[PDB]
């Protein structure tokens, strides 16, 4: 389950980034 | 490099995205996936996640511009500390076993449905001494090429 896991965290990330720049308008 | 083996199982993963066979993933099929992973990105959202990756800026993700991404995300488990923290996650009880139960809690998190059959199918891959958990050196051995 090595690449299985590391593509799910990568879409997690992906969400999170695009979370992340949304963020960073509300703070600035 | 990658092991021809890694990159058959890349090949793999890129297929599960690339749900049509034309050799890209578009916002659609990124779509279709986060949403089956329990996400709901809008269209500008999925276009800014393709756009990071799309090299040629044709608006798709490619088999060569998948591998890259997936090639550098590899680079979040490769140290001996990196793989003890995914240890860590996998083992929610700390008793150095990953059993069904707990495999199956991380790919649930992660937003994956699995079957029971497929979280034991994933076990049997990575139980070397035949006791139906992964320990540490198991998942050490899974971890690395
Ligand atoms: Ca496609
Ligand atoms: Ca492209
Ligand atoms: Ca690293
Ligand atoms: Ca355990
Ligand atoms: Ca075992």
């Amino acid at each position: 389950f090595a690449l299985r896991y590391n593509i799910l965290t990568l879409m997690r990330m992906l969400s999170l980034k695009s979370l992340k720049k949304q963020m960073k308008k509300v703070k600035k | 490099q990658l092991t021809e083996e890694q990159i058959a199982e890349f090949k793999e993963a890129f297929s599960l995205f690339d749900k049509d066979g034309d050799g890209t993933i578009t916002t659609k099929e990124l779509g279709t996936v986060m949403r089956s992973l329990g996400q709901n990105p809008t269209e500008a959202e999925l276009q800014d996640m393709i756009n990071e990756v799309d090299a040629d800026g044709n608006g798709t993700i490619d088999f060569p511009e998948f591998l890259t991404m997936m090639a550098r995300k590899m680079k979040d488990t490769d140290s001996e500390e990196e793989i003890r923290e995914a240890f860590r996650v996998f083992d929610k009880d700390g008793n150095g076993y990953i059993s069904a139960a707990e495999l199956r809690h991380v790919m649930t998190n992660l937003g994956e449905k699995l079957t029971d059959e497929e979280v034991d199918e994933m076990i049997r891959e990575a139980d070397i001494d035949g006791d139906g958990q992964v320990n540490y050196e198991e998942f050490v051995q899974m971890m690395t090429a």
